[PDB]
């Protein structure tokens, strides 16, 4: 039994070993219950505003837009503090941990980003941080690494399967089974097992929230469309959710095509994988005709995760969201645009979400629209990924 | 059929407890490992519970997680794996043949097909190892139409509507995690007979799960530690597997 | 002739080759007319908020002061866009450049932030950008260099002198002799000859008013001492104007000690250097016995100007600001302590004011005192800096 | 002392212009600096504008930046300048000689102790680079009260205002950088004799400024250039000076 609907149509669930399910009733039990505390709202309230920097700006680009009928704006969640919208949610979780009396954090983390963000939380409110991290992933994170351990954080590299994030997605799992009576497992994204899709959406949900009063403050209306890139699918619903109830908000999901979706590198399950059950929810996954568990690629480190938050194949399943893919090279093409254009570095992963804003109002210039992409995080980290390809 | 039923009278008749390794299926080869198998049968193995080699067995600790790598290492699929299961059968009528599975591999082609193709080969239980029984319902009725039992893990601390729900769905037997509670509790509620599993690997262990009133004991870990402590000499990890399992048995027995 | 005055008391001045004063003639009188017209300011706030991130965070750290009397707050320029205060002055002159017809700009830089914000700010306002930067720097700095032109920016290396920062200073200067007819010197801090001095400072003030009134919220009082880092002074100038007239408020410069005082590799010229003339003005300098220029060290880059702004100098010797120095290893155990306490990873510049007010708290932890540390930037860029010297 | 203002009777006497040569006090090292300056004047230089090499010559262009590091490659300091200087006026007594200095080494070790001993070594010029007329009043009162003539450069541009002051303020000579209407107006207030500075490289250039009116003309970069080109030959770099410096010197007279 369950307080909240563990599905968005068919996908979701609790998919996990019955050991754990007390870890996710427990916890869903302290969401609700958090949800409905005007204090630890405004505790939470007060660390987004006064730590992490929230509200974040809403920038018009009108020297990217020049000449074509397009409005474009960028949500800054490059401007919060740790660079990228991660730290929303995992500031909310660490409270959630200690609303449960937790003094121990458990996170996995592919690119880092998740590492680095559930590590900061961790310092901040005093809570013991481990966070497990594929062997591969920390071999080229040694950045994000160094950061992680100058938080006080344990990093624990995963060799098992792949040594990349699903691996490490499983040792997180593996860990709380025996250890959530003490410790909460900060997952990093809108995906897993109920309750996290919901409660990484709703403590991700204020960057719609502030986009949706900015953009009726500057324009007087909403946006003809909201464009995210989708790894997990976290930084999307948290721009999508108070939007999906305005209807003529289009919502567009966008995935990594990596070299070309018909190369099959790529990250792009959600239109290009098959549904599947693994990382205890019923969703799209990268797989084998057999049904092995495979990585998703993409020049963006940080859109890695191999399947898709549940809550966004039910959006794509009933036609309120639309999910496209954006290649390897259309996402470099946005990321030095931007950086040239409006002095904005943007993280790679962010890149793809500009990178098809940048295609809708190319292809139909004399198009009227106004587009809000979230830029969900900065592109510092990316520089050396993009200067080596540039010097290749 | 009714294999698991047949075995635990039999055993009761004899008042004995039931020993049931655990192996990876194709670790470390398809060949070794049938070998594997029926020198685990010779040495007295009553039941068998095999493992389909899975990309994410987050259910997994580290010697089972290490024998996935050397199946997938020796290419072993879910289709080779059936290919043994039916050979498997073949030379072994009777013995009670449950797979540990992970949910997408059984969802993967089609939950029915799956049940069908396990009912096809002559294996008689399931335990998919990331489906709680909040979750179980087509899993579980695709097992009985197929005549699959369905096994459930039961934990440590298990309440007493999870025991009650253990106790009505599953079939064959109760996989007891880690007591006399939870073992009286079953029987009260008409549970399939428990095996006790995590970390037996000894045979003390084997003999207290008995009298503590468990139907027998399941080992994984120490049998596969075996298989990756001689995997330079095959010749000695049968010898050693022999050893073991005939003293894991041994216990069992009144 | 000037409209204002081009000293504090015997420091700042004018002291350019004649053929660059109708530059700086023009500058100062651009600058009067900008500061009365409300269009300008407008178009500054709006830039400042909507692009910049402005108003940023006023963060209490209570995991670092626990225990003390000391109430510690951080004004948070690390969350502007840029990752550092240098932004807010840089589009304030990229505007005053357009505000005279100027379609391009010239910037020095010695570790490359002040390149690089001179470039985000050249890039988003329509700027040709080129920048001066010593050889050495250059070399050291790579990664703001590859910013620097992934935003448009033409990076020119100095070789000429030390090839550090002061070289790439002559350079902009040579330059702009010539060319400022098209081309405006956007200055890197609150140094040079008049009118910078004062408009650098006028650009970065919204730092201490914004402090000024979140201390207030949150305090009901002002501060008993803002502290800041001082390589050339615009941080803390911009920390410390709002509060001069605020008697009670104690204002901290500090200067980088380098490996200390007594060794001569420092970076404190304000209290251990000289009074000379160079770069336009006459303030304290790092400076041979001869009167031969010389390199300010610290292990942080971008405490490297071998002056100090002019304002600093007397505010210093008029008692209403004082100036204190901090070692590279203080500034080291500063960085790590916020890392851990609160999250935060400081610019080792920043972690100097910081290491200062660690002390006021450790010395006299009886004391109850209320201190704003102006968290001048982020410190992402120092991760491997300080890596190897712990590794070391 | 009036050695400018008897340097410029006795050439108008003979109409003719100065030829004024620039060189780096030390460049390339003491010793050769000493035999350049003195090939200069027996060349036929008139006066001399004479460089204390300073670390930031923020006023200077390549060329001459590059002689101030084989200054300083060589140990030159301001100390062994004024070694040189009281070297150089007693060899050659009625020589105008001119220092082109930066502000901080004149008020370094304090403005009036700084013109005192450029009265004392003979110096009879100081052109501070990095001083403008709006903050020259320290630097001309000491100037003048030791017997200094304090140079200022009249830009190409120069309003009104700034002639006046020019022609006021300064002493000597007036250099003027890089034009009929310029000197006719320091003509007009009476300012000190124009000496046409900034790319003059050749001898049409100092026929041309006297023709313009100019009382003579100024070369640097294009002295400094030929020490820099013989570096590693001092003989084959004082014959070339030499040459250089006749030809530019024929070029001033009548
Ligand atoms: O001896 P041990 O502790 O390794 O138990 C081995 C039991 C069979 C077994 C192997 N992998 C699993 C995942 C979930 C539940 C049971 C299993
Ligand atoms: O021949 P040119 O163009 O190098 O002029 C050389 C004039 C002497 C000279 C050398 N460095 C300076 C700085 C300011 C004003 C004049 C000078
Ligand atoms: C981690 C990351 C993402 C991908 O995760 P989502 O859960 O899909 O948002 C996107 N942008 C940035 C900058 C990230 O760091
Ligand atoms: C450049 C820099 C400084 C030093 O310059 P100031 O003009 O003294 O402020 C201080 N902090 C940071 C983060 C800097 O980048
Ligand atoms: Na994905
Ligand atoms: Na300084």
């Amino acid at each position: 039994t369950t307080l909240l609907n563990p599905y968005f149509g068919e996908f979701g669930g609790m998919y996990v070993p019955q050991i754990l399910m007390p870890a996710l009733n427990q916890l869903e039990e302290a969401f609700v219950s958090a949800q409905k505390d005007p204090e630890f709202q405004a505790q939470f309230a007060d660390l987004l505003k006064n730590y992490a920097g929230r509200p974040t700006a809403l920038t018009k680009c009108q020297n990217i837009t020049a000449g074509t009928r397009t409005t474009l704006y960028l949500k800054r969640e490059d401007l919060l503090h740790g660079g990228a919208h991660k730290t929303n949610q995992v500031l909310g979780q660490a409270l959630l941990a200690k609303r449960m009396g937790k003094s121990e954090i458990i996170a996995e983390t592919g690119a880092g980003q998740h590492g680095v963000a559930s590590a900061l939380a961790s310092a901040l409110l005093g809570l013991k941080c481990r966070i497990y991290m594929g062997a591969k992933d920390v071999e080229r994170q040694s950045p994000n690494v160094f950061r992680m351990r100058l938080m006080g954080a344990e990093v624990i590299p995963v060799h098992s399967g792949s040594a990349t994030l699903k691996d490490a997605c499983n040792e997180a799992l593996r860990d709380w089974s025996g250890s959530y009576e003490t410790a909460h497992y900060m997952l990093g994204t809108a995906a897993g097992p109920h309750p996290y899709p919901t409660i990484v959406r709703e403590f991700q949900r204020m960057i719609g929230e502030e986009t949706k009063a900015q953009i009726l403050d500057k324009e007087g209306r909403l946006p003809d469309a909201v464009i995210a890139c989708v790894g997990g699918g976290s930084n999307a619903i948290g721009m999508f959710a108070d939007f999906i109830n305005d209807t003529s908000v289009g919502l567009i999901g966008v995935e990594p095509g990596g070299h070309g979706i018909e190369t099959g590198e790529h990250g792009a399950p959600l239109k290009h994988g098959r549904v599947g059950i693994y990382f205890g929810m019923k969703a799209p996954m990268m797989q084998t005709a057999d049904g092995q568990i495979e990585e998703s690629y993409s020049i963006s480190a940080g859109l890695d995760f191999p399947s898709v938050g549940p809550q966004h194949a039910y959006l794509n399943s009933i036609g309120r969201a639309d999910y496209v893919s954006i290649t390897d090279d259309e996402a470099l093409e946005a990321f030095k645009t931007l950086c040239r254009h409006e002095g904005i570095i943007p993280a790679l992963e962010s890149s793809h979400a500009l990178a098809h804003a940048l295609k809708m109002m190319r292809e139909q210039p004399e198009k009227e629209q106004l587009l809000v992409v979230n830029l969900s995080g900065r592109g510092d980290k990316d520089i050396f990924t993009v200067h080596d390809i540039l010097k290749a | 059929m009714e294999r698991y039923e047949n075995l635990f009278a039999q055993l009761n008749d004899r008042r004995e407890g039931a020993f049931v390794p655990f192996v990876t299926l194709g670790d470390p080869g398809i060949e070794q490992s049938l070998k594997i198998i029926d020198t685990l049968i010779d040495a007295g193995a009553d039941a068998l519970e095999l493992g389909v080699p899975f990309s994410d067995p987050l259910a997994d600790g580290p010697t089972i997680q290490n024998a996935n790598l050397r199946a997938f290492a020796a290419g072993v699929t879910p289709a080779q794996c059936f290919e043994m299961l039916a050979i498997i059968r073949e030379k072994h009528p009777t013995i009670p043949i449950g797979l540990l599975m992970y949910a997408n591999l059984v969802f993967n082609n089609g939950i029915d097909a799956f049940y069908a193709r396990c009912e096809q080969v002559g294996v008689d239980s399931v335990l998919v190892a990331d489906v709680p029984v909040e979750e179980s319902a087509p899993f579980r009725q695709a097992a009985l139409r197929h005549n699959i039992a369905p096994i459930f893990i039961c934990p440590p601390n298990a309440d007493d509507d999870l025991l009650r729900q253990v106790a009505s769905y599953g079939r064959g037997y109760t996989y007891l995690l880690s007591l006399h509670h939870l073992i009286e509790k079953l029987k009260e509620y008409h549970a399939a007979p428990a095996l006790q599993g995590f970390g037996i690997s000894s045979p003390e262990q084997v003999s207290a799960a008995v009298r503590a009133g468990a139907a027998g004991a399941i080992s994984g870990s120490a049998i596969v530690k075996i298989i990756e402590k001689n995997l330079a000499s095959p010749k000695q990890m049968l010898a050693e597997l022999r050893s073991f399992v005939s003293a894991m048995k041994a216990a069992s027995r009144a």
